[PDB]
């Protein structure tokens, strides 16, 4: 990772702390490492992630049986047939399953990247960004009111001259 | 100023890892791809259209006290075919009195629900005290051959040549007549005075065709007189008793000879009757017996044997107070094609004590719906390919399997992360 | 200075949106996965090495007016066993002057293309007026027995033993003199004068092998005489007719024993011939008949029981101008295993009026390729696995499935667009 | 997303213009917002999609028939089991369709990001790159001639060095 | 300062690409998904609770000498209801002297390692010189009906009526009595004074039980004596010989009637015994034959048909020195179900010549392990699905399939780069 | 591509050249194309790669058998059907199985990614990073020393200017 503030490339394990998408502030003079989310940034991630938990329903509703029609009428029993038959029919599942997960997972990062592009595309001041989805900006010239501006959002101290 | 801000993705103890193809999920629920299925007891069908029953009197809709006395609903009712009173088995033998209805008609999945009236209660007995066994392997062909046939009817009548010398009988047990089927017929015949008469040959025909019903292959029964032994038999009959059916050739296809078979009854001076149950194909027999009686057959069911269909089988029982039989039962679970239809708790009708019986009705509640599957086990109609437990063999239709709540698949659910490759998750 | 160039994906209304597993393609155009499959209508094989045909002479080559008068190539003709003026049902009886070909060999599939050389036309009649039932029957069996068989061949002659009452009989309808297969046999008796003969018992063997050939099930022909009645019977006979054909032990195994069964002719003064198709296990089997006449069998068709294969039956018709059948169409249609080809316009041949045929040639052209299955709908030599209408029933080898055209998957073509991850796709 | 002009992470949905891949040029001090495709660029593109539309035709001739043998000998109707072997054999073949779709569109995206690459690669005067896909050159220093040599690339009056 | 690092990919020749689904791999090594697997061959078995087996002496844990004359482990024997010296066949006949065992029991999988016992070197004859066919049909049957039922058991005695006129018989090849199952019983008559026995008439019954066992279908033998001729026979006989067996009615179900069949016998002037295999369902039999000798039918193995199950079937012979025969051998190969189990070297005992042979061991070695599936081609524990040779036809469980080493998918191993998009992979 | 040294984008083929992950560096002036191997980096990938190869034998051992039972008790040949059941199952195989090396190859490059981020992260002196996988380094401020430090890794001679 890096130091205690990854970026948008690896994820925080902390069994016992908060969980979640959030925003993770270091200075190089300081020991405090803040860590805090921007639900107005989150906004964008939190509504495209039910997008994309929408489209399993589909999919998921969409396997239209590989089940088979069956004329059984003899009586001998047929579990270690019907077991073997479902045994695959789940196996057929799970693939398809981790089909699913993967595509989520692949579309949620890049959308992940989607923020980034945005705040990044946000000042060439801030324009620092160094690994990805991390950046460094200074405070002399961001203070907090852009800071705020350029991630959370409040709308108010970022830039104007034009 | 030498601030950093991040994007960051973190995960508590709330979460739980579900990985796929090209990247992973970290998540704080789940949730199964398909629920396990349950099936709902009772019996129901496919197509609807494609189904017809054959009926009591909790199924008869033109029966005076209707809804009240009915099992069935009369959607459900409209697709049956019955008549208060009656039973296949009756139609079979037509005792006497007892109701005799032409049941017949074709479905591609034949429902049945009757015999009650035939219990032993009905206590008949024409030369036979405890008709049961019978009914249970008349039972037996009717669901076997129902199972292969498309069409069915019953033949109430054949073409037929009798003897002279013998002549219409009359029986003491069967009220003061006797049975339309097996159709007795006698001579006299003084052993004493040595007078014998004269040994009977009969011919019968099983038709090729009965009205729009095509005949590929009979039920009919073959019946005879058990004695107890010989100078027994001898008292009222001349030598040795004997009962035979040979078809075109002299190929025998049933009967009792006991000039050459062991006498084997044991009711005293006067015999047993016994049926056996024949499958015939449909041309010109023949019979032959000891003068003094002849069991002519005389009716019949007819079957094609088209195409191969599911059967369901209702047990039938008379509330309390009147002996019922498991005949029905037994014959159903021992034939390939049927499903058997079987309460719980006991008879209570709400027309009358034998009519009406809640259960009873929940059960045959699913003939007015469309399932997706039909087995022994239940029947059930929503949609997933998963049940708790195996459903029972005679099953048609698309059956969900039997699989562990736990083994079914899982998707993930509520805050969804995506991981990204290798070591990427980090402490 | 502040200009701005960005690699832009915009996409219009000639667009179409496929979504995929782990990523998206917009497309200008698109197209089915596989292709809907038309069965190729007539006859074809598969492995091309393990069919055999047995023949006419519409299939025969070594025929006179050669490539005219086939209805099927050269290449073919040679994987056929016929001969003209042939039919296995000729040979299996074997009527005076009509060909009689030894029909015999092997195969996995086998397909029959003969019989309209003894059709009403032929004209026929030996006790028998309309024979087409009988045809019915024997290639009903035939085609059983064949589908059940690698193997099989006629089987001119066998072991048999005649009594010395009896000598060789002649019949006028049989031009002068009899059928080769039910072989008449008589001894003079005279009723009125009292001389009734003697009742008749001879013996005939039915092989367990004949040359190559394993014989495990024979196809025999047990045959007697409908008289109408009795004095009828009686005016040339003294009793009562009868024929029977028992087995090892005296199990009879067919026949006509009117010292039992009724008498049902209908053809005044003299009988009618009736003919039952038998299947017989091999081994020594015995006949008793009324004096007078005795109909022995002499010959039948030899089944090994192997193993299981396809069997295709074409139609086989004169031309317009003499009287056709349908027994081979029944028949085909009425046993499982064997596939029936039939035309859709009449027959108007090259080389004559009856022989070669433009539709059956385009039929029959299959034999000459190797598909990848067969059906009773056709054929199909292509690859897709779907098709429009569900192939009919006898059908063998990798059959495409039924499916509606829309519901094929479809494949993004032309212009492709990746699509990125969620509202990656904005105005 | 952004102004009239986004980057190669959005798509463009113009109901009735034109269509494709193209250079989306805008100044901060124009309203017009030029929209040209670069034959010359696309040249890779456009090559490479005919690679990747190639390869569907193997994997799907690959399709080595999950199609039954059969010796139905039987004369029995068994539409509704030939139906529901469709049904799902549909099903099977659908998801590796997607499987396909879905492989072209990652290696198609994956191969535009091989053009940035080669056109950022072009000097340290473009080098502005500002979100992926787009970047902001100062035409006093890259006038239209190496703008066309940068993109569009017409190989006439450009370089910064050698 | 003016440098240049780059974190570069590069592959060379002992390079391979495995393309895949959204990005390929270039790798060094690469293996296969699946490994081939071998039939181990012998047999064995799945759920080990389920099995049974009917033994020998190999088998018999009980025996003196014990693991030494083993042909299996302790654990197997466990498994084995075997007698030393005893045959299925064995105790069919009860020939004189021979060990008489009870076999019975019940298993969804049957073992059958017996009938050495009685191999044309135990020199048993009782009118018969060859009793190999028999005992191949005998086999044929046990393993029939052993493979649809789930119990089994010898019926050593049941319900029978013998004549008064006849009084059991002892005969000179047959040691000096005879078997126990064909039973023999004669009567004084001599033809030469004109004084002829009475025929006789005699019942018998097969049970619907017999002790804990549910009998559906019984398994006896319908034994005969084949005369050379009439007057050889009517040497000691007087009119014409005959053995026959009715059912309930007078249907014939087996037997030989010289009355109307012919001789075949070639044996000169004493007859042969021949004993056919019948099937019969249980109830009261009779059988009818020529004064003299009456061959009576007094044992059964009976068979409930319960459920359907794998049979396998070891090879039983002697070590060198006597004569051995492949009855077994030949029935098993003929009959669905069964897997037989042979010896590839000769038999060459430790206990002694007969008795502990290597090869038969480690055959039959299986049979103490859990397999994945068992076929007559083999049998596997291992659990790839893929092998090398087709497995042959009887076989049972997770069997895997025929594929050819190559064609098997292979996994990218040792050093793997991934490939970006298209023309990413420059040289 | 990049030269005659590309990024973690591309894959030089030298079909007799050394192979695998490697360092490839070039000055301007220079025509020595340096490519040498950095044991050191290359400890995380090289084990990453162990972890990747480790799910294979999971998922494929995961394979319960999509295997039929028999009670095949006939003795008719089948193998015109055998053959056919198996040719399907081998498809079914063969897709699972690409799904196994997209995986492992996705794994992979994502985890290549993570040496930049982490290499990238190791100075603001460094921090040229120009096409991702590639970094322009001035040895004037970062001598051979800490280009070791920065890449290779052996910990001795670095600059931090604090
Ligand atoms: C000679 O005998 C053959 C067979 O006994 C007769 O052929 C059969 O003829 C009848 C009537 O022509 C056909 O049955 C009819 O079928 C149609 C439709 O299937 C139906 O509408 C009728 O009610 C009747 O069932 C039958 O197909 C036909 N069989 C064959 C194989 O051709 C023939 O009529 C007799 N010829 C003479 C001159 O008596
Ligand atoms: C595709 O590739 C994924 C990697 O990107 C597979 O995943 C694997 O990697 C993760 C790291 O994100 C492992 O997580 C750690 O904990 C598990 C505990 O279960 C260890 O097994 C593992 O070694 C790591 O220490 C995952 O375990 C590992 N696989 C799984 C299934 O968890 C991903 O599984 C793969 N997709 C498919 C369909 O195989
Ligand atoms: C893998 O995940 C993809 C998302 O990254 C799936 O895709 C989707 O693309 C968009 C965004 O989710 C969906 O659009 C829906 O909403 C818009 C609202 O503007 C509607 O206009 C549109 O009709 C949809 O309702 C797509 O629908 C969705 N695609 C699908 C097929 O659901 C991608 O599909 C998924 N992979 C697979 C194989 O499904
Ligand atoms: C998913 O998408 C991949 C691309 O990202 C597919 O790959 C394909 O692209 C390569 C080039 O990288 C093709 O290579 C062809 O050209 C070379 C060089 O001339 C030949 O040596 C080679 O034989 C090819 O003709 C690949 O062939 C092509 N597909 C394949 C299967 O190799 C990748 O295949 C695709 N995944 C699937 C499962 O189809
Ligand atoms: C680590 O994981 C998550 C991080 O979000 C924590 O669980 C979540 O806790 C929040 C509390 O802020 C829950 O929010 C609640 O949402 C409901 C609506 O769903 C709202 O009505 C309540 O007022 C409240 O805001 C959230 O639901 C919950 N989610 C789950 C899956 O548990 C968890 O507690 C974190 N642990 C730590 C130490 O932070
Ligand atoms: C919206 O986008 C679609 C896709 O590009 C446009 O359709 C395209 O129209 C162009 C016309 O310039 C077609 O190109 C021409 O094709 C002919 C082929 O004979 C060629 O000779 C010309 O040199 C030229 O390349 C292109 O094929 C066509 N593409 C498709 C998939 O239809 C459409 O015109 C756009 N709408 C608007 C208003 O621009
Ligand atoms: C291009 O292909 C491979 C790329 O690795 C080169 O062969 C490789 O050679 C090395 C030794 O130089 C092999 O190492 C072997 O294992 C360890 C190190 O992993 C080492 O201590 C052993 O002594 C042993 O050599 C490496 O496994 C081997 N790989 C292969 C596939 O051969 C090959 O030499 C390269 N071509 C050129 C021209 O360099």
């Amino acid at each position: 990772i890096d130091d205690l503030i990854i970026g948008v490339l690896f994820v925080a394990i902390v069994e016992t702390g908060i969980g979640g998408y959030l925003l993770g502030s270091r200075k190089e003079s300081g020991g405090g490492v803040t860590k805090e989310s921007a639900e107005k940034g989150f906004e964008k991630i939190g509504n495209d992630i039910q997008i994309l938990k929408s489209s399993i329903n589909i999919a998921i509703e969409k396997l239209n049986d590989r089940i088979s029609h069956d004329e059984q009428a003899i009586r001998d029993l047929t579990l270690e047939i019907e077991n073997a038959r479902s045994e695959a029919l789940l196996g057929e599942l799970g693939i398809i399953r981790a089909l699913l997960v993967g595509n989520i997972s692949i579309g949620l990062q890049e959308s992940l990247w989607e923020l980034a592009s945005e705040i990044t595309n946000r000042a060439g001041d801030l324009a620092v960004e160094v690994s990805p989805g991390c950046w460094i900006i200074d405070n002399n010239i961001c203070d907090q009111s852009c800071q705020n501006f350029i991630f959370k959002f409040n709308e108010t101290a970022p830039v104007p001259t034009i | 100023e030498k601030i950093k801000i991040c994007l960051q993705k973190q995960v508590n103890s709330s979460f739980s890892l579900h990985n796929g193809f090209g990247g992973n999920l970290y998540a704080t629920e789940e949730k199964r791809m398909f629920e396990l299925v349950k099936p709902k007891a009772g019996a129901s069908v496919l197509n609807q259209s494609t189904w017809i029953g054959f009926g009591d009197s909790r199924t008869d809709k033109s029966n005076s006290a209707f809804p009240r006395s009915a099992d069935v609903s009369a959607k459900t009712a409209d697709k049956f075919r019955f008549l208060s009173g009656g039973s296949l088995m009756l139609s079979m033998f037509g005792p006497p009195g007892k109701v005799d209805y032409l049941y017949q008609g074709c479905g591609k999945h034949k429902v049945f629900y009757e015999g009650v009236n035939w219990s032993p209660h009905a206590a008949i007995n024409c030369y036979r005290k405890n008709w049961t066994d019978i009914k249970l392997n008349f039972q037996k062909n009717i669901y076997e051959l129902a199972s292969q046939s498309h069409c069915m009817s019953l033949v109430n009548a054949l073409d037929k040549t009798i003897p002279l010398q013998v002549t219409a009988g009359t029986a003491g047990n069967c009220n003061n007549s006797f049975l339309k089927n097996p159709a007795l017929y006698t001579q006299e015949v003084k052993p004493s005075e040595n007078k014998c008469g004269k040994e009977n040959l009969a011919f019968f025909t099983l038709p090729t065709q009965f009205g729009t019903y095509e005949c590929k292959l009979h039920l009919v029964a073959s019946c005879y007189f058990i004695y107890d032994s010989k100078e027994v038999y001898n008292k009222r009959g001349c030598d040795n008793y004997f009962q035979v059916i040979y078809d075109s050739f002299g190929k025998v296809v049933g009967g009792l000879d006991n000039r050459v078979s062991p006498y084997t009854g044991n009711s005293g001076d006067t015999p047993t009757m016994q049926c056996d149950m024949l499958q015939l194909k449909p041309g010109r027999y023949s019979v032959r017996s000891s003068p003094r009686f002849l069991l002519m057959p005389e009716r019949s069911y007819c079957f094609d044997m088209k195409e191969k269909g599911p059967v369901t089988a209702v047990q039938s029982i008379w509330g309390k107070g009147r002996e019922s039989d498991y005949a029905v039962d037994q014959a159903c679970l021992s034939t390939p094609g049927c499903m058997l239809i079987q309460k719980q708790k006991p008879y209570i009708g709400e027309a009358d004590d034998h009519h009406g019986d809640q259960e009873m009705r929940e059960l045959l509640s699913g003939l007015d719906y469309e399932a997706r599957c039909i087995s022994q086990s239940g029947w059930v109609n929503e949609t997933s390919p998963f049940t708790e437990k195996y459903l029972l063999p005679p099953k048609f239709g698309r059956c969900p399997l039997a699989a562990k709540e736990e083994s079914i698949p899982k998707i993930p659910d509520g805050l969804l992360i995506p991981t990204s490759g290798t070591d990427t998750t980090v402490t």
